[PDB]
């Protein structure tokens, strides 16, 4: 078929539902670099 | 041996690598125009002042942030970098307001003295100009911030010599605002010094306010006994009287600045 | 060849650009995508580069560099920094929309271009950087990431290829500014979204300070296909250094505005006629047309007639390919008061950190305001223009000339118009 | 900033009493050398100068800014303090 | 503007703290980030506070300062900054139109007046019910779909006076209108059929070089 919008799933996001799929993906993650210190200022 | 070569204005120049045009520039006697470096503080590159002819190139560099290359010509006074000085200039006046007989900075102003040697000797702005709120940071340092243009200074000084954060910009554009955002005294022992690195009268000494004239003062060189470590100072005076206390450079101990205390 | 246009379907690389087949991961492999990823990333990082460089890719967020000698830059070898991709998904000049059709209809494309691109970098992450308006957007792409990394494809091990390979989304806050590349790795270090000076070069020093690459969603998001069907594939599209395909937005006075991908160097009367249906009114009720995004000079229906779209050939036409971004102004329209929008436009988005874009865009813009009604003398056309020179090429970033450049497009071409409304106002004051 | 007032060496003399003059208030003198400023090229001049002239004096050494390091990419680094939180 | 005075309503004693399933939200985001560079998650945490609350106060900006150990000057930077922070209380929809010249070359002026006829408000002004906020942006990155405009995170596309009528009317009742263009077409397409992509999408491996 080539005569329905198949991207209507955006219809039902809602205010969290990017963060929640960030959050989701947290455990997918590599381990994250260092530069050593806790911060510029430490 | 790892020294290179550079051109001034067609004179060879030996420079250590990383050393920024401005400083190539310095080293043969001649000083850029500037307004936001401050070679004690860290590298801004933000009012284009500075900008300056590269020969063969046919953009225009930051003197003070651009690292010369082995090689290059720097053309301090061709006519490509006159007429960038020249717009600099304009537009740093276009806002700027027609204060400089009730500013305290008249006669010592490095936008005035930059104006007379490097921009245009009149005006083609029709429009009207911004006008800024006062923010009241304490006691010590009048802030008059229409007369600001946005050089950063300041909150350079203030995050990196003096370690407080609470200088910073706020809004964009034309509109952005040097300020604390929030209602807040700057009260530091180093806080007086922004009133010496401010190139305009933007910030100025509030005791100081209205009393003297730059070219009327009598400059004594002595020394400072509010503490131990025989800060150098400047002590001005005018017929018989102190007006006013200024740092004097002595890289071995107070590099350029001075306490509040002895200010 | 000498004629170019008329694109075949087989030949399109975003076949969901009208978001009518699935998005989602299995769509997307249906159509072609992640199909021996695993073998792309096996060949090696220079492999890769080659093929992009073969494939004679330009940037396409609007500055045009050669994308193989870009991406090169990072083929160096490591010294204890990591290595980031970012992807400018900031979408932000007037008039361009193509890079929203990828993020939300071929999500998919974009995550493997990261994967691609990342391996010829050797980063070991891509930030995907995209406006915050375009939540929904960036909503159906974590989602496609999600796919990715529940089927491998992205992550440890990714592909099975033994790289590993992370991809994070973050959003902007709402700044055309952050579109520049500098200013966008800025942003993401959580400041205010100003341009850094160069040098450093983000390759050396880039975000975190460390060597990154900025490339746009579209020149990401092609890399894959030109992988699998090659460079020269690749390159048998459009004029020489013009090469391949590219997303085309004909917005403003045509029948049928659209998106649409074609090749480069079609002819922008061909692409307004055959895909947008002609400019409201027939073509001969043309008057300008802005070729490339709010910040390319205009060009007059004279010059419009036979000129390609590609490059090289607009830049001869005294303007840019930019976005591609195809803005139609009929005669019905106010050419002035739609360039001093524009104007006006800059002077919101300038981000006021250098002093002749603060202080000189705003200037320019008050004296648009003026010109709109005809509220100034003839001799003030010439100060704007030398104005605008004072701008262009002396601040830190290319918002500068990006404003500078429509104000010259329009003394330029319109001058007349510019004299005319003068006159008015003055026999009327 | 600007620099161009340090290239010469300078000789003063000793600064003595003013004192308010009663009718005006004015500023009163008599030393007749408290405006005396001199120029010279070098150190040397001025020392041959004061000798001749039989004025002891006193000799500061030039202070020079001594050269820095600028960096601009240093406001950006991964691991060092110099990275800077504003622009 | 952009220098802040406190009000019984606004300053730093105003309540605001993250729920304890934002807490959660923000330990991920800032795990996006290299260790040693959480200023980095500002932005997302800055924006993740106007979504809880739906603006920002002082109160909230010196949150997000003390958690994620930022001075608090650098957090009023970023949110003075960015144009999509509300330093001051919105109304529960922004409609926000876009008058960018591509969107003012498609009429987006009628939009704007039809928008303030109905709810009889100024553009910048609030409603007395608290319900609408009306402002202009800039190029929303829609221009193909112009005229246009945003209502929260919502984009709706091809208006015309009639259309945005019925949106409000639908927000007005509390219903919640689908979002994307109303002229017919469903996304970015040509109106009056595709002028391409009409063929089946080739499947995988078409076209791969040979050695691949
Ligand atoms: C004001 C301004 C806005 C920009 N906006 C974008 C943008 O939204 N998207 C983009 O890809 N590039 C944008 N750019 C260009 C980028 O700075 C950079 O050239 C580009 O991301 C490089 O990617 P590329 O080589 O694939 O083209 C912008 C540049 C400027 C000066
Ligand atoms: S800062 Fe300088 S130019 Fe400006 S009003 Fe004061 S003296 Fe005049
Ligand atoms: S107040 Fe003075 S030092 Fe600070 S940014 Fe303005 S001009 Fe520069
Ligand atoms: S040109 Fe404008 S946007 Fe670019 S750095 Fe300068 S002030 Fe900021
Ligand atoms: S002194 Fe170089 S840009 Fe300011
Ligand atoms: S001009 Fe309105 S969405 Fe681009
Ligand atoms: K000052």
């Amino acid at each position: 078929d080539n005569t329905t919008y198949k991207n209507l799933q955006h219809h039902d996001y809602s205010t969290y539902t990017f963060l929640d799929l960030n959050l989701d993906l947290s455990k997918f993650r590599m381990p994250q670099p260092s530069s050593g210190r806790e911060s510029p200022r430490h | 041996s790892n020294l290179i070569e550079v051109f001034v204005d067609g004179q060879s120049v030996m420079v250590e690598p990383g050393t920024t045009v401005l400083q190539a520039c310095e080293k043969v006697g001649m000083q850029i125009p500037r307004f936001c470096y401050h070679e004690r503080l860290s590298v801004a590159g933000n009012c284009r002042m500075c900008l300056v002819e590269i020969e063969k190139a046919p953009k225009v560099v930051a003197a003070c942030a651009m690292p010369v290359m082995k090689g290059w010509n720097i053309l301090t006074n061709s006519e490509k970098t006159k007429k960038a000085r020249e717009g600099v200039m304009e537009f740093l006046l276009a806002n700027h307001p027609l204060d400089c007989p009730i500013c305290d900075q008249g006669g010592e102003c490095d936008l005035q003295d930059q104006s007379m040697m490097f921009g245009s000797d009149r005006s083609r702005f029709l429009e009207g100009k911004r006008a800024v709120e006062d923010k009241n940071i304490g006691p010590l340092v009048k802030t008059i911030m229409t007369r600001c243009i946005q050089c950063t200074r300041c909150i350079r000084f203030a995050s990196e010599i003096a370690g407080v954060d609470d200088l910073g910009t706020t809004g964009r554009g034309n509109d952005m605002q040097v300020g604390t955002y929030i209602e807040k005294m700057f009260m530091s022992e180093l806080s007086g010094n922004i009133i010496d690195i401010c190139p305009v009268g933007a910030l100025t000494s509030k005791p100081y306010a209205f009393t003297a004239r730059p070219w009327e003062t009598r400059k004594t060189e002595s020394i400072d006994v509010m503490d131990a470590v025989g800060s150098n100072i400047v002590v001005s005076t005018r017929t018989g009287e102190v007006m006013r206390i200024l740092p004097r450079m002595h890289e071995d101990i107070n590099e350029e600045w001075i306490s509040d205390k002895t200010r | 060849k000498t004629s170019f246009g008329s694109l075949k379907d087989e030949d399109r690389i975003f076949t969901n650009l009208y978001g009518r087949h699935d998005w989602r991961l299995k769509g997307a492999q249906s159509r072609g995508d992640w199909y021996k990823t695993k073998e792309i990333l096996l060949k090696g990082p220079d492999w890769i580069l080659g093929e992009v460089k073969t494939s004679g890719l330009r940037g396409r967020g609007g500055a045009g560099f050669p994308t193989g000698l870009k991406w090169s830059f990072m083929n160096k070898p490591s010294d204890g920094r990591p290595k980031y991709l970012v992807v400018n998904a900031d979408e932000g000049e007037p008039g361009t929309c193509k890079d929203r059709e990828i993020i939300r209809h071929d999500p998919h494309k974009l995550v493997e271009g990261c994967l691609v691109g990342g391996r010829a970098m050797g980063a070991r992450a891509a930030y995907i950087y995209i406006r915050g308006e375009f939540y929904n957007e960036a909503s159906n792409l974590q989602v496609a990431i999600r796919e990715a990394y529940e089927a491998g494809l992205i992550g440890k091990n990714a592909c099975g290829s033994g790289y590993d390979f992370d991809v994070f989304v973050v959003r902007g806050a709402g700044a055309y500014i952050c579109g520049e590349e500098t200013a966008l790795i800025e942003s993401i270090e959580g400041k205010q979204g100003k341009p850094r000076l160069k040098p450093p070069f983000p390759a050396d020093v880039g975000v975190f300070g460390c060597p990154t690459t900025v490339a746009n969603v579209e020149t990401v998001a092609v890399s894959p296909t030109i992988c699998r069907r090659g460079g020269a594939w690749f390159a048998s599209f459009g004029r020489e250094r013009n090469s391949g395909t590219k997303l085309f937005n004909i917005s403003g006075h045509v029948n049928n505005p659209c998106t649409v991908e074609e090749e480069m160097s079609v002819p922008l009367k061909e692409l307004i006629e055959k895909h947008a249906g002609g400019v409201t009114g027939g073509w001969d009720n043309l008057l300008a047309v802005i070729p490339g995004g709010s910040s390319t000079p205009l060009i007059p229906k004279s010059v419009c007639e036979t000129v390609l779209m590609d490059f090289d050939a607009l830049i001869q036409a005294q303007t840019g390919l930019g976005t591609a971004a195809v803005i139609v102004m009929d005669r019905s329209t106010d050419i002035v008061k739609a360039i001093a929008r524009l104007i006006e436009f800059y002077k919101h988005e300038s981000c006021g950190q250098c002093t002749p874009c603060r202080e000189g865009v705003d200037w320019m813009n008050k004296v648009m305001a003026r010109f709109v009604r005809g509220d100034a003398r003839p001799a003030e056309i010439d100060s704007l223009w030398e104005i605008s020179k004072q701008i262009e090429g002396h601040t830190i970033c290319a918002l500068g000339d990006g404003a500078a450049w429509p104000v010259q497009g329009l003394i330029r071409h319109f001058r007349p118009e510019l004299e005319e409304r003068m006159q008015q106002f003055a026999q009327q004051h | 900033s600007g620099v161009n007032n340090t290239k010469k060496w300078k000789m003063e003399f000793d600064t003595r009493e003013r004192w308010e003059n009663p009718l005006m208030g004015w500023a009163s003198t008599a030393d007749p050398l408290s405006n005396l400023v001199l120029t010279f090229s070098t150190k040397e001049d001025a020392v041959a100068f004061a000798e001749k002239n039989g004025w002891s004096y006193d000799v500061e050494e030039r202070k020079v800014p001594k050269p820095k390091s600028k960096s601009y990419g240093a406001n950006f680094s991964w691991n060092k303090r110099t990275r800077v939180s504003t622009k | 503007l952009f220098v802040h005075r406190d009000t019984p309503e606004n300053n730093p004693e105003t309540p605001f703290d993250f729920t304890p399933e934002n807490y959660k939200r923000i330990e991920a985001i800032v795990k996006n980030y290299p260790e040693g560079h959480k200023a980095a998650a500002v932005l997302p945490v800055l924006d993740l506070a106007q979504r809880q609350n739906g603006w920002l106060p002082i109160s909230a900006m010196n949150k997000v300062a003390e958690i994620l150990q930022v001075p608090p000057m650098r957090v009023y930077e970023v949110a003075t900054f960015y144009t999509m922070y509300n330093r001051k209380p919105v109304g529960k929809y922004h409609i926000q139109v876009c008058t960018t010249t591509p969107c003012m070359l498609r009429n987006s002026d009628s939009i704007l007046e039809a928008i303030q006829k109905k709810l009889g408000i100024k553009v910048g002004e609030t409603t007395p019910d608290k319900l609408f906020t009306l402002i202009e942006v800039e190029c929303l990155g829609a221009c193909v779909n112009a005229p246009m405009v945003q209502i929260n995170d919502n984009y709706y596309e091809d208006l015309t006076p009639k259309d945005i009528e019925e949106i409000i009317d639908e927000l007005k009742a509390g219903k919640i209108p689908k979002p994307g263009p109303r002229s017919g077409r469903f996304s970015c397409e040509p109106a009056g059929g595709l002028t391409s992509l009409t063929e089946p999408p080739k499947g995988p491996g078409f076209g791969v070089q040979a050695g691949l």
